[PDB]
């Protein structure tokens, strides 16, 4: 059995083959017993103070509400060491990496950013790290595969299915069913199979345990809401974990709605997908009729994971968290307006979350509301990306 | 039907263990697939193992990730899949026919209706490759309801509750693993798994048919002595249908040599 | 005359035209006064603590270290909003034009760090800023200027003499003598006339006080050096500043010694130029022997400025803080080990004090020394640079 | 010497203000230089405001910018700009020459050197563009050991302490800043000077002579019934030149016309 529960509701699970099981096992009660021992605990607070810069400082946005009765403050995740919120719980997992006498990272990577924050963390804390990437990805994220090979990583493009995400997914746990006993398996995101959705939440929650001191301390109250962008679901649980119990605060998820729900071309399989059984879970997906996986469109290339974490699909069943989607001209639309207003250059993915909430604030600009966006990552990354779209455009 | 139970009765009367070869359904195209398994099943198969294409195949090498690539350049989907599979049934009768499947194939469209779909179409027994026995019940019981042998695999870092439940809640035969890793013809699996072999004959379990690298025959005759009923290759035919991808009728040949001389070894 | 000493020794002083010296007097009494009033002072610490992101961790580095008797800590301005230290000043200097009433903002800029400083603080305190940059800069840091006019900065290409760093400062000074009345100078280091290299200096203090109470929190006692890259003088003494009286703790300025000092192309004014008058100010520079002004070589185009800081001159003189040079070579070096090593991507400029250390440790391993060297900035706008030349080279 | 003190008794005897003309140095060559001052001279300039080339002209807007930039296409040096000052005083004995200098080339081999050499090829004034009143102590000391008039510029935004500053300070004349900016032809000065102009004379500063944006007739003679005792063109007589470098007999035309009418309306 296990020492924890595998599901949220009906969705989650441990999908893998027979031969990976004692690995799946062997990780939860290593992350049990780690979440007990006051030494792990003081080594992680100490990277994430030390190394990464934690806390992340809580902004206030006053240019672009004025006029209104928003007050909106942004959860800066874009200031911590790599420029993503990846890096904290890379850092989690490799002491538990180490925790089991492992020497070796294996991680997946999409748009490359949970590749360099493997690589970094890898790096920092003396292990071997290898990192598999879509062949197409590998193509388009140069600048990121150069990050990951400075810091002696090893990255490995995958050219099998569609030589994107989720067959870089594949390849990891390929290569983890066979070198488990020496490497770990640093999964990037909220979801795959137990208990990787438990302990990326639990690596991650410090975004919104800091969130609600810094409201209160800020404010005297917690938020009417918080609002967070859905990939695969690490930044958004990181954010909503600490408030669940908070009946008051509304936890709203973005997805990316790409060129639009209607036209197919989206990566919103939470609320505009098929439950499936893939990537070692139960949980929405982007699936023809068929049952066959497909990849998740985004602007963003963060937002391509073609499925979400199994806690999201359960706190969307029972109504504690509501999930919407931004489409690309909406996400381009608020990172041009964080960078003239605020001075901040937001990543595309967390452009998603700061659209909707602008959304909120400008449908209804006389409602009263204290709202956090958690800004999960900085932008220089995408400033070729909208460059090239505003020239298309003129 | 009982047709693993008759197939296995039938062996042990003439001391041979099985072989079994395992290909990919339309694997390079509908009409060459179904020429290519009557060619391995007139060549010598005592059973089939056909893998229905997927996008994701997660336990797969490299040589099966490329069939199951080729299946759906000729677009093959799982429903010209179970018309392929019956009617491999109705020009063998008696043969075993097992399904390798991925679980969101069979999940899509409902678990019950995946096996109602099986038993009408003939097929003896579904391998669900990442399905492990802690997340089995829905399966298996679906399995049973409908006449289709549940099949699990019994890896090398086993112990005895795992051994237990694989002999408990498998039919028709127990997959034995020949070591960790995805499947592949260049890899070679060496643990002895005389051991095993032996907890899973005294709990009773379907008899053990050994899948992973093995590729030539003398490995057919090891399992057979080692005490497994027979031994599975499916990368090595697979390499044979890749090779050969411009000559289908020196597939066939090179085929049925190959099926030939690794039946001959289980003898 | 003046409220405050224009000169360090025998260098500094206020070599503007005559129309331009109510400027400066105006600027000197607003910053005096700005000193004195908390209001101001609390305005400027919640822009740098919940804007900013200060204070700025002090990471220790290990892994470099093994194996010598050398103890070397990180300041990490790279963490700082926007990437580098220049942040911290833009914003009291921002503070200072609305202190005075003034609504525009003018900036120089040679890589492109200061205008998108500048325009991110212009941006969140509602100032016009325009931004001057020497033409050849705006043909090679694209990124930048996109990032300034993301920002609502308007970005003016100067074609007169050698198009680079030099030519935008003069610009500045051109338009600034006939728009005063409504702009402010937001210079970009600690260089110029009195009073920007006390208001820079000033501004920037924050890097060595956080420093001091962390070394003193983690090590319990203060740093045998500090050390800093040299290219105009602002982060270097930012971090000198509050250590100036601590007489054991030496001070360790590194400029730019480019292909090398030997080859002249360098840009090392301070231990390798001539005392000259120019952009205000008597300071050494690089110049011909009949007294043109030239420009600075390095790989790392941020440290281009021609000349360096009064102040910097001054303590040299004195030997209260000494200076040395890195080359480009080294600079390198230092950044693939920081990288390697640490997982850390540090700035070409500040690669050019973590060599300087790196060079301390090495030469004399079984030297028990306390360092710290000041991480200026990240640098992933030099991950295309480094990559072209180690393909260059195999 | 009191070449700028002879000039203004004498212009002052025949009620004409002065008209002073300015060029870059070398621009656009040394010989085309020396034949366009000798030009001004002949068209009537009463005194002349030199420049020597300099890499970073901060007091300059875009005309004069291009005429340091030409010179040094030319490859005009200082000590080349001290051999043609030495000719131009050997050619002309009368005529007051200034000069305008930025003050590293003043500082570079030493300031006492530098007005040690001015007096020696036969300068009268210097003006150092960027060394306020404020840091002209050494400069301004040099010049009287060397018997050089240091000129002081006296800005619109002026106030009574700076006005007696540089009545006392300067020597030969004051310049009259027109409006704040830097120069150029293109800018017309506005502001009334008639106050700046009457408490210079009351603190018996040297006679003014305004300058930045004059380039035109009617402004010479404005200056001069401001109480100013005369008028300095730069840009407008250098735009001259740029317009005119393909034709050099055009040119020496164009400058003789312009000089003519701007000396014109000074009586
Ligand atoms: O290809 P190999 O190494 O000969 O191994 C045989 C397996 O392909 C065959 O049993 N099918 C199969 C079984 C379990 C998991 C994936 C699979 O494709
Ligand atoms: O060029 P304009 O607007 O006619 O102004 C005249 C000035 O060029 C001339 O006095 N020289 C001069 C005087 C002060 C500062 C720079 C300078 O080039
Ligand atoms: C990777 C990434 C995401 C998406 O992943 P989640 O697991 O859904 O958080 C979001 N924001 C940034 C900046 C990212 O790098
Ligand atoms: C601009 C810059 C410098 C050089 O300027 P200083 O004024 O000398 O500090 C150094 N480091 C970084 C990262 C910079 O952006
Ligand atoms: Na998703
Ligand atoms: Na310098």
């Amino acid at each position: 059995t296990t020492l924890l529960n595998p599901y949220f509701g009906e969705f989650g699970g441990m999908y893998v083959p027979q031969i990976l099981m004692p690995a799946l096992n062997q990780l939860e009660e290593a992350f049990v017993s780690a979440q007990k021992d006051p030494e792990f605990q003081a080594q992680f607070a100490d990277l994430l103070k030390n190394y990464a810069g934690r806390p992340t400082a809580l902004t206030k946005c006053q240019n672009i509400t004025a006029g209104t009765r928003t007050t909106l403050y942004l959860k800066r995740e874009d200031l911590l060491h790599g420029g993503a919120h990846k890096t904290n719980q890379v850092l989690g997992q490799a002491l538990l990496a180490k925790r089991m006498g492992k020497s070796e990272i294996i991680a997946e990577t999409g748009a490359g950013q949970h590749g360099v924050a493997s690589a970094l963390a890898s790096a920092l804390l003396g292990l071997k790290c290898r990192i598999y990437m879509g062949a197409k990805d590998v193509e388009r994220q140069s600048p990121n595969v150069f990050r990951m090979r400075l810091m002696g990583a090893e990255v490995i493009p995958v050219h099998s299915g569609s030589a994107t995400l989720k067959d870089a997914c594949n390849e990891a746990l390929r290569d983890w069913s066979g070198s488990y006993e020496t490497a770990h398996y640093m999964l990037g995101t909220a979801a795959g199979p137990h208990p990787y959705p438990t302990i990326v939440r639990e690596f991650q929650r410090m975004i919104g345990e800091e969130t609600k001191a810094q409201i209160l301390d800020k404010e005297g109250r917690l938020p009417d809401a918080v609002i967070a962008c859905v990939g695969g679901g690490s930044n958004a649980i990181g954010m909503f974990a600490d408030f669940i119990n908070d009946t008051s605060v509304g936890l709203i998820g973005v997805e990316p709605g790409g060129h639009g729900i209607e036209t197919g071309e989206h990566g919103a399989p939470l609320k505009h997908g098929r439950v499936g059984i893939y990537f070692g879970m139960k949980a929405p997906m982007m699936q023809t009729a068929d049952g066959q996986i497909e990849e998740s469109y985004s602007i963003s290339a963060g937002l391509d994971f073609p499925s979400v974490g199994p806690q999201h699909a359960y706190l969307n069943s029972i109504g504690r968290a509501d999930y919407v989607s931004i489409t690309d001209d909406e996400a381009l639309e608020a990172f041009k307006t964080l960078c003239r207003h605020e001075g901040i250059i937001p990543a595309l993915e967390s452009s998603h979350a700061l659209a909707h909430a602008l959304k909120m604030m400008r449908e209804q600009p006389e409602k009263e509301q204290l709202l956090v966006v958690n800004l999960s990552g900085r932008g220089d990354k995408d400033i070729f990306t909208v460059h090239d779209i505003l020239k298309a455009r003129g | 039907m009982e047709r693993y139970e008759n197939l296995f009765a039938q062996l042990n009367d003439r001391r041979e263990g099985a072989f079994v070869p395992f290909v990919t359904l339309g694997d390079p195209g509908i009409e060459q697939s179904l020429k290519i398994i009557d060619t391995l099943i007139d060549a010598g198969a005592d059973a089939l193992e056909l893998g229905v294409p997927f996008s994701d195949p997660l336990a797969d090498g490299p040589t099966i990730q490329n069939a199951n690539l080729r299946a759906f350049a000729a677009g093959v989907t799982p429903a010209q899949c179970f018309e392929m599979l019956a009617l491999i049934r109705e020009k063998h009768p008696t043969i075993p026919i097992g399904l390798l499947m991925y679980a969101n194939l069979v999940f899509n469209n409902g678990i019950d209706a995946f096996y109602a779909r099986c038993e009408q179409v003939g097929v003896d027994s579904v391998l669900v490759a990442d399905v492990p026995v802690e997340e089995s019940a829905p399966f298996r019981q679906a399995a049973l309801r409908h006449n289709i042998a549940p099949i699990f695999i019994c890896p090398p870092n086993a112990d005895d509750d795992l051994l237990r439940q694989v002999a408990s809640y498998g039919r028709g035969y127990t997959y034995l693993l020949s070591r960790s890793g995805v499947t592949g013809a260049e890899n070679r699996g060496a643990l002895p798994l005389h051991h095993l072999i032996e907890k899973l004959k005294e709990y009773h379990a379907a008899p053990a048919l050994q899948g992973f690298g093995i590729s030539s025959p003398e490995q057919v005759s090891a399992a057979v002595r080692a005490g497994a009923a027979g031994a599975i290759s499916g990368s090595a035919i697979v390499k044979i249908i890749e090779k050969n991808l411009a000559s289908p009728k020196q597939m066939l040949a090179e085929l049925r040599s190959f099926v030939s001389a690794m039946k001959a070894a289980s003898r």
